[PDB]
């Protein structure tokens, strides 16, 4: 992507969503990343939305070929879409390391690229056998979440979407239901009593699945 | 399985 | 997949089917198919399903970009998909004529491989501007129809798929609508004569789209 | 657009 032009990668980037073909879309945001500038709002919703569907279609095939598993054939196939899935997660935490995080202008960014590695880290946790890479997942977000708590509103949805996800990470990764439950029930709470200043809409969306998840859990 | 973030 | 036995490339098919991996089903079923033995019924439909998903979602993305299409980008990144789309047709055909045809041991695989011919240069003539590979697709056709009259009953499915797409072919490709209406009822009124004996239930499929073409068409 | 033979 070296030789095409920072615009024209964005430019490709939307053409590539609209022709739901994500892995070129990853490809032209990588692309953009190695420019070097710095990340408006919609270009890193743009390399979210472009990675977090190719490592989903990974995952939903590791855990069906998982299940079968429950002659070396199985073992093999499912071994080879791990070790893609591994990659995947590690060339984002390689641009998020090289150097988005470092260079992020203010709060709304820094935050949105700690949320991302606490994230990829998780990933990375599901088919490890380790502790270590779940020490590295609760870390990155126990960063984001001390940043968000000072600059950020409690309605705002990268804040909420951050609270949501480390909260399934205590659930189904760190077996500590306890925790899980009571960050939950704290942010649902606060964004409540915060409603009346919204921006309303993008806040209800991710207080339902806290409540749905709450139902499940308890 | 729970519910993580949704992809907008 | 040189390395790899016939019998474990067919089981890894089958693997990424469930996983909804058509990519590495496409890549398994041709290291099978290279491996120069003749497929089984089971195993011509496993090459057929992997590389007609793939060609699928590559068209399915070609006609959103021609869309938009109606600055050098979208223009740019359509070609790119184009000649991807190439790349899969002439991938097929090759194995097609090394030697899946002229090997094959009975009418039933000799007519499944002819309209397989007749699709792969269909789906090159739709991105075309030419005359000649719709007279390709045309002869693979009339080729495989000839036989089917011949060898098979009127209620065989891949006699009436044969049909319907040929079908598709006269009134998309080669301007000929009086041709496509008289192919597809002349199919539909000799099917249902004959269903009394079977075996229904694969028929009947067919069947209803030959007649919801008839409504559009007419 | 027409309806060819479905991927079974
Ligand atoms: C760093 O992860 C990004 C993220 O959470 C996107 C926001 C989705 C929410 O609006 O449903
Ligand atoms: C050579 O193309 C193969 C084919 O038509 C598969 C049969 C599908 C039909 O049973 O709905």
């Amino acid at each position: 992507m070296g030789s095409m032009e920072r615009a024209s990668l964005i430019q490709k980037a939307k053409l590539a969503e609209q022709a739901e073909r994500y892995e070129d879309m990853a490809a032209f945001m990588k692309g953009a990343v190695e420019k070097g500038e710095e990340l408006s709002c919609e270009e890193r919703n743009l390399l979210s939305v472009a990675y977090k569907n190719v490592v989903g279609g990974q995952r939903a095939a590791w855990r069906v070929l998982s299940s079968i598993e429950q002659g070396p054939e199985v073992r093999e196939y499912r071994e080879k879409v791990e070790t893609e899935l591994q990659g995947v997660c590690d060339t984002v935490l390689g641009l998020l390391d090289s150097h988005l995080i470092k260079e992020a202008g203010d709060a709304e960014s820094r935050v949105f690229y700690l949320k991302m590695k606490g994230d990829y880290y998780r990933y990375l946790a599901e088919v490890a056998t380790k502790k270590r890479i779940i020490d590295s997942a609760r870390s990155a977000y126990q960063e984001a979440m001390d940043i968000s708590k000072k600059e950020m509103p409690p309605t705002n949805p990268i804040r909420l979407g951050l609270a949501l996800n480390f909260s399934v990470f205590h659930y189904e990764i760190a077996n500590s239901p306890e925790e899980a439950i009571s960050l939950a029930k704290t942010t649902f709470d606060e964004a409540m009593a915060d409603l009346h200043t919204l921006s309303y809409k993008d806040s209800t969306l991710i207080m339902q699945l806290l409540r749905d998840n709450l139902t499940l859990w308890t | 399985r729970s519910t993580s973030t949704p992809n907008v």
